């Protein structure tokens, strides 16, 4: 869809899941907006470490 | 590799081949020290499996 969807300074109105906590199950939605925590500290509030 | 007292400039980046050991990541990857861990075809999780 170039041509209907794709913008030339760049269409960033579609997202993909790059982290979440666990392997996501057979058509299942996941809409958490929720901070994954890649490193072994908690990680509270909008952004961390 | 990690913990030598300079490092080289990037326009004579180094490489050091590394053989006939074992890889444990336990005392890398659980420290707060890097800045940016990413591995990009593996998780960091299974480079001990």
């Amino acid at each position: 869809s170039n041509n209907l969807d794709s913008k030339v300074g760049g269409n960033y109105n579609y997202l993909y899941r790059l982290f979440r906590k666990s392997n996501l199950k057979p058509f299942e939605r996941d809409i958490s907006t929720e901070i994954y925590q890649a490193g072994s500290t908690p990680c509270n509030g909008v952004e961390g470490f | 590799v990690f913990n030598a007292t300079r490092f080289a400039s990037v326009y004579a980046w180094n490489r050091k081949r590394i053989s006939n050991c074992v890889a444990d990541y336990s005392v890398l990857y659980n420290s707060a020290s890097f800045s940016t861990f990413k591995c990009y075809g593996v998780s960091p999780t299974k480079l001990n499996d």
